[PDB]
């Protein structure tokens, strides 16, 4: 038993007609205070998978040191390690689920919330959530901790059920999620404005855009609220 | 200080006929007022013509009906491919459970399927282990909106032959899968109006001789 | 730790070692058991090579496992203290876990499970020991006599012996003793156990050791005298 | 000196073959599988006439479904006994069923190759293994300390073994009742025994899916034996 | 000679004699033939019996629903040996949700093995095995030795006269490796290899054994009346 | 939860009721809280459903390893003792248990031991146990007498769970009974309290203070 | 691997035989001769001291006669070292004992405890066993005074009068011909040191080349006292004995 | 790995002989002449610093050595062997003594202890015997001054003067006609040194010879003053200078 000390906030994902996009702001939180800028919450596993990590930020390094293993092990007496015996998304989700699962067991858990996103070898769009409870479910659209609450209900007027995937193209899915970022800097106290965000398309393949910033704020209508009631 | 317990609402439902046996749950899965998913799978094949449940804690209820799969496997590998029974499944997983008996899967199990003669039946388990054959169970969030539901329309409890006066017991004919089913669908559609973790789909696994069949329905998603 | 497998087949089958075994218990002073109709004795040899000795004080040839039951002994006398131990340990675990004192086949059946586990277990020998075990099992009054031997298989026995010359008084026993009519009282009990030990013994003064055991927890050992008085009367009658 | 656990050029283990020989020198012990039942014979081989025979337990019971006959060095016997009737046990109680005559004489067969330098040697006696089982009804097993078992119609296991099975070679057929297999194992006991067969040297048990395992009394054998006699005198 | 008290012992020339007696075993036991097309890969195994009046030893062993092996030695070593298989297969599975690799199955039996010729106390496994599987890589056919030498092949055997049906798949490579879509005829050819390593006695309906695993066909085992369609 | 178990003439009978609790949620009506530990011994089930059901099916299968092991029955004595050593070995770990093991042997004569989680192994004539032990013991202790008749007895052990499924909130359902004798335990049926109330009422002139 | 070196104490011969034990024997044989005489009123403990030499600090020396406790001692015969690894195991049981019943350890429990040591290194371990005999004097309110001896196998048994270590065919022939069973331990000093004086293989007998103890009830009133002699009162009781 | 040597490789031979011990001692035989020699007022131990080369320093080669500030030892036989011994017995003087009582402990029982991880290695599985016999020399409250010899088979033995090793037959008749009950430091030092230069063949001074005392209390060498009950260490190694000067009156 722990608790967290510098933490990232949310990840959110969604699904779209030919893959998947996952989104976290580069904030590493030291209680209220701000205190790390440049932190890296996404991190790739291959060239068809990106974990996404939220909560404790040492445990998420320790996690990532186990994906970084996790590849290394992988290749080893394997001639096809970059072609049908490569790394499945699946593969790489059952892995740390199965580890966040035996760490609660324990009583010392990684206190961290893991959205895997990727492209399955067949195509199909993956998307699957776990935390430090060794909780699992998927759906359309995953966020954790603040993006539960206020991205999900954005990204699901997209992608509300399954037959709406096809029908959303990555332009749109990017948008939402860009929008929903939006938001959550408007609303969250532990967020900041700058995010990365990783596109996985089967297509495509992987497409990671790093040093994005919020934009097209609102702020203007401030000047006109004067007060809390009474004062003019 | 860390919990490493959880619920994840979700509710199920085990009903047993004479030659056919349901496994029915909602699809909701939830953490406190949020929606995690509207379509979580919650009840399983899990081979040998029996289905499975564990509801509560997602996390146990994963490792449980994993670990019985498995358990399932090994007993085809360590006994000459000897069809698992469901009564030989429900002993079995006793042992599973009670083996955490002082750090409990936090669930409530329920399995489905034939006994020896052909006949439907269910099981019914608490989290550390202790278990009864049953005619009519439900179990999670909405169980006691739904059991009541079921004393009273496959039971006939409290129901008597008008103009006897409580005299003669109103008699406890057979219900055919179609009746039963309707009789689910009626008491998942009531509870999804009356709890808040109950609604978004209806997931119904039956169980004949013939095998396992799978039907779905949508519930209100508010 | 020591692991060696020190019992271990040969070519033509044999384990030597428990074979070995069975050697010293050859050597060893000879032991006899007589079960009459309503009675068990054991006699006991002592060899005179042994005067000076402390009889007072010097280890019995006959030890109670518990209040009803017997073991006497041939072969190795240090190895028979470690059963002896085991086996009243296990008398005592018996009574304290089922509520009831161990039947005499019982007590056997643990004595000679743990002669044969000293025959494939790493890094020790078997025991040089064969024994004769007697009693009456609790609220019963049909006399018991089992043998258990190095190897660790045991059986009943109407009548046994074991030990140095135990071909002779196993020879004297078979054409004696009569299955249909058991020796009916105490005293033709002992009558028949001291004659068989004449056979072998040499001098009937204190070589030979008489234990008689009746129902419900009555065992005493006879002493020199009452013993003295058998040897008398059974030359008395050889001299016609 | 050598391994325990050491292979000869020829490709056997040497301790397992000297194991056989030990068996070799055993009593004998005959098994009949029918459609009605298996049943059980051993030779009890009293080292004296003051032994008494009935304490002589080569016949044992592992469960109600379940019965074994040994023969070579019958004290080494107890301890794979003692696990074979917590394994029939431990499955019911796991499983709320009886357990598959295999897969029971599987777990026994478990134990034979856990020897080195674990046990010190491997088991010096051979089990005759039958019983009753829904899937595949009457079955006899023969288990040896290799850790290999064989499924059987009949077999000898012994030091009369080999002029045994070929008379048991000749005379089984698929078609035998219980009543006819009990005279042919007392018949063949008979045959290949020193001493006169009697119902105090030799033993009959048997395995049926209604009454179970039953060792039988020597008052029953005794009959069966005044059967025999006089069916052989008939011809 | 002097040297082959134990498998800890190396002799002059370089060899391991307990390790060559340990082979010397395989070649008493009794055939067993693999081999494999694009599509599914065939175990066939000729069991062999004590008596007339005993069942016949079973050969072939299922690992997992995409993998299982064929025996030719020492049973009870191949319980073991097949037993970590299975454990390994449901580890990947489990713990990956991944089917384990059959080259890497090759390679895990590989190093299990070898523990056994390095250390003191222990002894080489006296068993070979021939391994069928179908992966993410197509049909695959390994053989095993307790030496711990792990190979990938087309076809093999095993077992006493094995030659013969070696030689036969040596000749026979180009054709059964294009039988694909068509598992009778996999099988035939299997049943024809192991044919080539038969005396005195021929192919019964309980002395056949045959194994199948393939594109859309789970690790399954045919004994009984099952191959009287191929005798 | 109401469990009890007495000692007569014709050997033993035992009782139980059939309902389970959480709280106040009745979970079961038709729970059977005598367990079978085989054809001659008989346990019930109170405080942990599990602790009971678990260890006294473990029970049954040691007393099948002693009978397979000595060739004789095993006495209720070390039955019992079995169980009771075992529970003392997790004792402070939290089970919960309150059994009554009864049994009938030739050299004990119709036995009843009271086992419980924190190690007490009582020997007696007559043992109640559960949150309506009161009610049943005050019915028993009136009415109890060593030369009942078996049709007695059983009423006896019947009208008695009856007393406290009525006044108790946590007991109902249904009456199990079971009389034990010397050639094993015999069962006698399950008996809605629901009409058995109605039907004993009537017959009985007993509960004027219910409107019926 | 290691098994080669293995000399695998703990075997029985084709006679039935334990090897070691039986060396260890003749290893004890070699050893100087220890007297125990039983009497009515004490016990004796007399025994010689091996080759010595002139530069031997005796009154600070002790190889022969060791305190357990103060009811029991024991003469050696062997290898001293081995004996003194034994020698301070039974002093512990002793203390146990006394710890645990409050009161002092019979003197066969002891004993028992000890031969059961000896015992276990001749049928498990595959070390070797300790090259030691002992003989046991000892008083307890049980059997009174009690004379024992152990050797190597493990086996004890109770005496009158004993001797281990050289000569002792000879030496327990010459006890059996002067004991009678009315002695006392006037009479048992003597006798002990005469029979030494016989059996020895030195030239003569002197206090230098003596160890000896009695333990007596001559102890004011109703205890025993244990006096180990020393090198002066060692030649007085020679001279006394007239045996110098 | 693991040792799976378990079993003893000291055993007994037919004729009762344990053979390891007997090479054991026939090692120390070969080994350099050691002594000690018990005075009324002290003890003196020596023995020869036989410098395998001479481009060896053979003072950083300590043959006697102090394992309490009472007790003194030296050995013959093999030297690794006695320097394990050495550390084995200054630190079993406090934990099994020092750490319990709060003194050092008598001569005797530090010898004791010795003699006992001696016995051991002569049954404990998978070794051989120490191949050296200890000289130790020491003083204590209540028993005085005192020497002891422990032997390979952990035999101890005290003895008023002896000596062991090579030349120890010669050097304890030697020691035989000179030894007295009366006998000072001095004299006893004097009586090392004559019987010592029998058995060296080269060089005979205070650079070739290893000579120390267990004698007063030394207050010089205490290291701090202020408590008077502290006097300081008996135990004093003779400088080069020390012996030398001896060798003059000699
Ligand atoms: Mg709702």
């Amino acid at each position: 038993t722990q608790q967290p000390i510098v933490t990232g906030t949310s990840v959110i994902s969604m699904k779209y007609d030919n893959g998947v996009i996952i989104a976290a702001d580069n904030l590493g939180s030291y209680g209220s205070l701000l205190r790390f800028n440049g932190v890296e919450r996404l991190i790739p596993v291959g060239d068809n998978t990106v974990v996404g990590i939220s909560g404790d930020i040492s445990d998420m390094q320790h996690i990532e040191r186990l994906l970084k293993d996790l590849v290394t092990e992988n290749a080893y007496d394997n001639p096809l390690a970059d072609a049908e015996e490569a790394l499945e998304p699946s593969y790489i989700f059952e892995y740390l689920a199965t580890v966040m699962y035996q760490r609660r067991s324990k009583m010392n858990p990684l206190w961290n919330a893991i959205i895997v996103a990727g492209v399955q070898s067949n195509g199909d769009q993956f998307l699957r959530y776990v935390n430090l409870l060794g909780v699992t479910y998927s759906s359309p659209t995953l966020a954790t901790g603040f993006g539960a609450h206020m991205a999900n209900p954005l990204l699901r007027k997209v992608v509300d059920r399954e037959s709406d995937i096809p029908k959303t193209t990555v332009q749109v899915a990017e948008e939402a999620i860009v929008n929903a970022m939006r938001v959550l800097y408007y609303r969250d106290a532990r967020s900041s404005r700058n995010f990365s965000l990783a596109i996985i398309d089967k297509n495509t393949g992987l497409t990671f855009k790093k040093n994005l910033q919020v934009e097209n704020m609102k702020w203007d209508f401030a000047k006109d609220i004067k007060g809390y009631g009474t004062q003019k | 200080q860390f919990n490493p317990y959880g619920d994840n609402g979700g509710t199920i439902l085990g009903i047993a006929g004479e030659d056919f046996a349901v496994l029915a749950g909602d699809t909701r899965n939830i953490t406190d007022y949020s929606i995690n998913s509207r379509y979580e799978p919650k009840v399983f094949d899990c081979g040998d013509n029996i289905v499975m449940s564990a509801n509560g804690f997602a996390a146990d209820g994963d490792a449980l009906v994993k670990r019985f799969k498995n358990s399932v496997k090994w007993y085809h590998f360590d006994h000459n491919d000897k069809k698992l029974s469901i009564n030989s499944a429900a002993r079995n997983i006793q042992h599973l459970l009670y083996g955490k008996r002082f750090f409990p899967y936090y669930v409530h199990t329920i399995i489905a399927g034939l006994d020896e003669d052909g006949k439907g039946a269910v099981y019914s388990f608490d989290p550390v282990g202790s278990y009864e054959r049953e005619q009519c169970r439900a179990g999670g969030a909405a169980a006691s909106l739904i059991m009541p539901f079921l004393d009273n329309q496959v039971n006939f409890k409290n129901q008597y032959e008008p103009g006897t006066n409580g005299k003669v017991k109103k008699p406890l004919k057979y219900l055919s899968v179609e009746e039963v089913i309707k009789l689910v669908r009626d008491s998942f559609t009531s509870a999804t109006e009356r709890h808040i973790q109950v609604g978004d789909g209806l997931e119904i696994l039956i169980v004949t001789k013939d095998g396992v069949r799978k039907e779905f329905y949508e519930l209100k998603r508010d | 730790g020591y692991d060696r497998a020190l019992s271990i087949f040969s070519p033509d089958g044999h384990i030597f070692q428990v074979e070995y075994a069975l050697e010293a218990v050859k050597r060893g002073t000879c032991a006899v058991g007589v079960k009459g109709k309503n009675c068990v004795v054991l006699g006991c040899e002592r060899r005179s090579t042994l005067k000076l000795q402390d009889t007072r004080i010097t280890p019995s040839k006959v030890s109670k496992i518990d209040s009803h039951v017997v073991l006497s002994f041939s072969g190795l006398n240090a190895d028979s203290r470690i059963l002896i131990e085991k086996a009243r340990v296990e008398a005592q675990s018996h009574r304290l876990t089922l509520e009831d004192p161990v039947t005499v086949e019982y007590l056997t059946r643990y004595v000679a499970g743990v002669q044969q586990r000293y025959t494939q277990s790493g890094g020790v020998r078997p025991f040089g020991v064969s024994t004769l075990i007697a009693g009456f099992d609790p609220r019963d009054d049909e006399p018991k006599l089992y043998q258990t031997e190095p190897s660790g298989i045991y059986s009943s026995w109407s009548a046994q012996t074991i030990g140095r010359n135990s071909k002779t008084v196993r020879e004297f026993l078979e054409k004696n003793y009569d299955r249909k009519e058991p020796p009916a009282t105490v005293e033709e009990c002992v009558k028949l156990t001291v004659r068989s030990l004449l056979e072998v013994v040499q001098t009937g003064a204190k070589n030979i050791e008489i234990t008689v055991v009746k129902p419900d927890s009555d065992i005493v050992a006879l002493s020199s005298e009452e013993i003295n008085q058998y040897v008398t009367q059974i030359e008395q009658e050889k001299q016609e | 000196d050598r391994g325990v656990s050491t292979f000869s050029p020829e490709g056997r283990l040497f301790q397992v073959e000297y194991s056989l020989e030990a068996i070799k020198l055993g009593s004998t012990a005959i098994g009949i599988a029918t459609k009605e039942g298996v049943v059980l014979g051993v030779e009890k081989r009293a080292t004296s006439p003051l032994l008494e025979s009935d304490s002589i337990e080569k016949i044992v019971e592992i469960d109600r479904h379940i019965g074994c006959a040994m023969s070579g060095l019958t004290a080494d016997a107890r301890s794979m006994i003692e696990h074979a009737r917590t394994a029939a046990v431990t499955h019911n109680l796991y499983y709320d069923e009886d357990i598959n005559v295999e897969s029971l004489t599987q777990s026994v067969c478990d134990l034979a190759l856990r020897f080195g330098e674990l046990m010190s040697r491997p088991f010096g006696v051979a089990l005759l293994i039958a019983g009753h089982d829904a899937d595949d009804g009457y079955q006899l097993f023969h288990a040896e300390p290799s850790g290999t078992f064989y499924r059987y119609n009949a077999k000898a296991i012994g030091s009369g073994s080999e002029g045994a099975q070929a008379e048991l070679l000749n005379e089984w057929h698929s078609s035998l009742t219980l009543k006819e297999a009990e005279l042919l194992v007392l018949k063949i006991l008979k045959q290949v025994m020193e001493e006169k067969l009697d119902e105090n040297n030799a033993q009959l048990s048997c395995i049926t899916k209604q009454d179970g395992f039953k060792i039988y009394d020597n008052e029953k054998t005794a009959e069966l034996i005044k059967e025999l006699k006089e069916k052989e005198a008939a011809e | 000679n002097n040297y082959d008290g134990d498998t800890v012992t190396f002799s002059p020339t370089g060899r391991l004699f307990q390790v060559e007696y340990a082979l010397e075993a395989i070649k008493q036991g009794s055939v067993t033939v693999g081999l494999r097309s694009n599509t599914h890969a065939v175990l066939v195994a000729l069991k062999r019996n004590a008596d007339e009046l005993s069942s016949y030893q079973k050969k072939i062993i299922k690992c997992d629903e995409h993998m299982g092996l064929s025996l030719a030695g020492l049973a009870p070593d191949a319980r073991v040996l097949s037993n970590y298989l299975r454990q390994q297969c449901n580890y990947s599975s489990l713990v990956f949700n991944r089917k384990l690799a059959v080259e890497r199955a090759g390679h895990l039996l590989c190093d299990k093995a070898q523990k056994n010729t390095q250390s003191y106390g222990g002894r080489p496994y006296g068993v070979g095995l021939l391994i069928i599987g179908y992966d993410k890589s197509g049909a695959h056919l390994l053989e095993f030795q307790p030496s711990g030498n792990v190979t990938e092949l087309y076809g093999t055997a095993i077992g006493a006269r094995s030659q013969g049906a070696k030689t036969y798949l040596e000749r026979t490579l180009d054709t059964f490796i294009k039988i694909d879509g068509n598992p009778d005829e996999l099988i035939k050819a299997g049943v024809e290899a192991i044919s080539q390593s038969l005396r005195d006695e021929s192919l019964t309906v309980d002395n056949l054994s045959i194994a199948i695993v393939g594109k859309d066909t789970p690790f399954t085992i045919y004994d009984g009346e099952a191959v009287a369609k191929y005798i | 939860t109401t469990t009890l178990a007495f000692r007569f003439q014709g050997g033993i009978i035992v009782a139980v009721d059939s309902r389970a609790t959480a709280g106040n949620w009745v979970a079961s009506q038709t729970v059977k809280a005598v367990i079978e530990i085989n054809p001659f011994l008989l346990g019930t089930m109170a405080g942990g459903a599990a602790d009971c059901q678990f260890w006294e099916t473990w029970l049954g299968s040691q007393c099948r390893l002693h009978e397979l092991r000595e060739k004789e029955r095993i006495s209720v004595a070390a039955a019992s003792k079995i169980l009771s050593n075992l529970v003392y070995q997790y004792k402070g770990a939290g089970l919960s248990m309150g059994t009554m093991i009864c049994g009938y042997t030739r050299k004990e004569g119709p036995t009843i031991y009271y086992v419980d989680s924190d190690g007490t192994r009582l020997k007696g004539d007559i043992f109640c146990v559960g949150s309506g032990q009161t009610f049943a013991y005050g019915v028993l202790d009136s009415n109890y007498k060593w030369d009942l008749s078996v049709e007695d007895a059983l009423y006896l052990g019947k009208r008695s769970i009856l007393a406290a499924a009525h006044r108790d909130a946590y007991s109902g359902g249904s009456v199990n009974l079971y009389h034990v004798t010397e050639d094993g335990w015999i069962y006698h049926g399950n008996h809605d309290v629901g009409e058995l109330f109605w039907k004993v009422k009537e017959e009985e002139g007993s509960f004027n203070n219910v409107i019926g | 691997g290691s098994r080669r070196y293995d000399s695998r104490t703990t075997i029985f011969s084709p006679e039935g035989r334990l090897y070691q034990v039986e060396y260890a024997l003749e290893s004890i044989s070699h050893a100087g001769t220890a007297i125990g005489i039983m009497a009515s009123d004490g016990i004796v403990l007399a025994a010689e001291r091996k080759v010595t030499s002139t530069l031997l600090e005796q009154d600070t020396s002790t190889e022969k006669l060791y305190k357990l406790n103060d009811k029991i001692a024991v003469a050696v015969a062997g290898l001293t070292a081995d004996a003194e690894i034994l020698i301070n195991t039974a002093r512990i049981h002793a203390q146990n004992y006394l710890k645990t019943y409050n009161e002092d350890i019979p003197v066969e429990i002891l004993v028992r405890r000890l031969s059961d040591i000896k015992q276990g290194y001749t049928q498990h371990g595959g070390l070797r066993p300790f090259g030691v005999s002992f003989i046991y004097a000892g008083y307890d309110d049980r059997y009174g005074y009690q004379l024992y001896t152990s050797n190597p196998s493990g086996n004890y048994t109770g005496w009158k009068a004993i001797s281990v270590g050289a000569n002792t065919s000879a030496a327990q022939t010459l006890l059996q011909m002067d004991y009678k069973d009315d002695m006392k331990v006037d009479d048992a000093i003597e006798l002990a040191l005469k029979t030494l004086s016989k059996t020895t293989d030195s030239s003569a007998l002197t206090y230098d080349r003596l160890e000896f103890a009695t333990i007596r009830k001559g102890a004011n009133d109703g205890e025993v006292y244990q006096k180990i002699f020393k090198p002066q009162e060692i030649k007085d009781i020679l001279v006394k004995t007239g045996i110098t | 790995m693991t040792d799976r040597y378990s079993f003893s490789l000291t055993t007994f031979s037919p004729s009762g002989k344990l053979g390891q011990i007997d090479y054991a001692l026939t090692a120390v035989k070969q080994g350099v002449t050691s002594l000690g020699i018990k005075a009324t007022n002290g003890v003196v131990i020596a023995t020869e610093k036989k410098s395998s080369s001479p481009l060896a320093m053979s003072e950083t080669l300590s043959k006697v050595s102090l394992l309490t500030p009472d007790i003194g030892a030296v050995y013959s036989g093999m030297g690794p062997d006695y320097r394990v011994l050495v550390d084995k017995s200054r630190k079993v003087a406090h934990t099994s003594y020092k750490r319990i009582y709060g003194e050092y402990p008598p001569t005797k029982l530090l010898v004791s202890e010795v003699a006992k991880i001696m016995q051991e290695a002569t049954q404990s599985g998978g070794v051989r015997p120490f191949g050296v016999s200890l000289l130790i020399a020491g003083h204590d409250e209540f028993n005085g001054f005192s020497l002891y010899q422990v032997d390979p088979s952990g035999s101890y033995f005290p003895w008023k003067a002896t000596a062991i090793g090579k030349g120890s037959v010669a050097a304890k008749t030697f020691l035989e006609k000179r030894w007295n009950d009366e006998l000072e430091l001095e004299d006893a030092i004097h009586i090392a040194l004559l019987t010592l230069k029998e058995s060296v063949e080269g060089e005979f001074n205070g650079d070739t010879i290893e000579l120390a005392i267990i004698g007063d209390e030394n207050p010089d060498l205490l290291g701090y003053t202020g408590i008077p009950t502290d006097k300081g260490p008996r135990f004093r190694k003779l400088t080069s200078q020390e012996i030398n000067d001896r060798l003059e009156a000699l």
